[PDB]
């Protein structure tokens, strides 16, 4: 239950941009994006918290106390083009650039 | 079970192999004035502006078409839009960009660089300035002024 | 400062048993590992978090209210032996696998 | 300033390239018995023991010596330790397992499976049984029971 309402975990949409943040000589475009990020309360999944996520179970011994929070769950790849250390044009489809889900974790 | 399931503009729920409800990419494309190939930001050509759009809103989220035709090599063929301009990446690629055309002037020669045209540059943003302009990389000679 | 102590944000040392898990006889070896996890309280990055972060600073505008907390920031991987679909044994060295340090994000 | 710092076991602080005090892997080699190559479970050969500490220290927390001696294609030429056996993987390389050997007994077929080597298995977990023990993939001809 993403995109931010009225206070739980979900999606905030959010725009960063490159001009603000310094980068907008290094960075050839885009200019920014919606990188958005998760906001909220928190009272499919990796390797690592599947096999944690077993000893999180009511009653489970050992017992993994583990913090919970409102993270993103699924993430989306962007192009962008930027200059490398030899100041070369360089156009790269980067993994993990875009929050596109948040959930508890 | 979908009757009840509202997944907002662009999207459509439909029942799944499993029979289970599922939230599904259907982008509006009922006006599109460009009806030809398109070209997106990732430099991959679309059969249509259709085709980019339900790749956007199932994979890339920032997906644009960046030129109309075909994605191209070399910039001989290319228009960009507005007030953008072409540039090659490093297999000879082109994109439409917003060159950045600001640069603060340094008070020292520490940030100097000697690019491969024989030209020294003031700073990393002044070589990159000339880069986008240019159109293509003229890369790095060595740090520092050109030695004469 | 991560192995927990005596309460912030800290890692702490875990040990998971693929045979607790019923998963022994798919995977190989090993029989289980220390998954390790995040613990505690919040009061080097990816390119998303340092974009995002910008926008966190005291007072900034537009502002990102980002929901802080104990997770991993340091992750290692761990090679494992077990049957694909073909039933057939395959060997990886996979990424990510263990928690190594924890930080309030 | 390292003088203040402590990392615990199995490192110590050393003044990095641009100053600062950082913590770096330095494992216990003082009593390292077999002096020869080892074969790590990553199925990487180590020049030795202490070589592979350092590496799990570094890079893979749970690396350990699988067997000694450099890592070998084929289980001809390998000894495992204990109760460990041999098996191969998709390209050869010899590992030393624990073969699980507890498999629940299925109330039905639904579950069968027709191995490559023309063998019935009441389940995957008894394919896999058969698999490990015999050291090298037998792999699934079809799911459901041999076809006499
Ligand atoms: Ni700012
Ligand atoms: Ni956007
Ligand atoms: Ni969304
Ligand atoms: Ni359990
Ligand atoms: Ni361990
Ligand atoms: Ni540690």
């Amino acid at each position: 239950g993403l995109e931010c309402d009225g206070n739980i975990c979900c999606k905030k949409q959010f725009f960063v941009s490159f001009k603000d943040i310094g980068w907008n000589d290094w960075i050839i475009a885009p200019s920014g994006y919606h990188a958005n990020y998760c906001e909220g309360e928190c009272p499919s999944l990796s390797f690592h918290s599947t096999v944690i996520n077993h000893y999180r179970m009511r009653g489970h011994s050992p017992f993994a106390n583990l913090k919970s929070c409102c993270v993103p769950t699924k993430l989306r790849p962007m192009s962008m083009l930027y200059y490398d250390d030899g100041q070369n044009i360089i156009k790269k489809d980067i993994q993990n650039m875009i929050v596109e889900e948040c959930g508890c974790s | 079970t979908c009757e009840n399931v509202d997944c907002g503009p662009g999207k459509k729920c439909r029942m799944n192999k499993k029979n289970k409800p599922r939230c599904v990419c259907a982008p509006d494309c009922s006006n599109i004035t460009w009806k030809g190939p398109v070209c997106g930001l990732d430099g991959k050509t679309y059969r249509n502006e259709c085709a980019l759009l339900k790749a956007r809103c199932k994979e890339q989220p920032e997906l644009e078409v960046q030129y109309q035709g075909k994605c191209k090599k070399t910039c001989r063929d290319v228009f960009c839009p507005g007030s953008s301009t072409c540039v090659v990446d490093q297999t000879n690629n082109a994109y439409c960009v917003t060159c950045n055309r600001i640069c603060p002037e340094p008070s020292s020669s520490e940030q100097s660089l000697c690019g491969n045209d024989g030209v020294t540059y003031s700073s990393a943003c002044h070589l990159r300035k000339a880069t986008c302009l240019l159109g293509r990389s003229i890369g790095l000679a060595y740090e520092g002024k050109c030695i004469k």
